[PDB]
């Protein structure tokens, strides 16, 4: 259905061009539900250390 | 695109920051004064020019 949220974390990351980070999240057992609870510093702590991807992720989290 | 924006502002010296930090256009258009300081652009005038460019792009 159009304009619904991503079905899973891979879907979200694909949308924001961040699939290069999917396995980092998977290794920490972070699924979509947990991802949507993360703060900026949580993302940095997991290894999303670059400004661009971290910003696209915080934007996505706020969006969904 | 980004490299062209910086070129037109005569601020291509900052391109390596955006490239290494993987700042694409989507991310670039969200950048605030604080973000530019954090990225390392300490020169006030540089931030003023970049933010003005971002503002015009987001206008409307």
């Amino acid at each position: 259905a159009p304009y619904s949220g991503p079905q899973d974390l891979a879907a979200l990351l694909e949308q924001i061009g961040c699939l290069k980070y999917l396995q980092v999240f998977e290794e920490q057992d972070v699924d979509l539900r947990e991802f949507l609870t993360l703060t900026e510093s949580d993302l940095k702590e997991i290894g999303i250390t670059l400004f661009g991807p971290k910003r696209k992720m915080t934007s996505a989290i706020a969006r969904w | 695109e980004l490299t062209g924006i910086l070129k037109k502002l005569s601020l291509e010296k900052y391109q390596p920051i955006f490239e290494e930090q993987e700042v694409d256009m989507e991310a670039f258009l969200t950048l605030t004064d604080g973000d530019l300081k954090e990225l390392g652009i300490k020169t006030d005038g540089s931030r003023q020019q970049i933010l003005a460019a971002i503002s015009e792009l987001n206008a409307g």
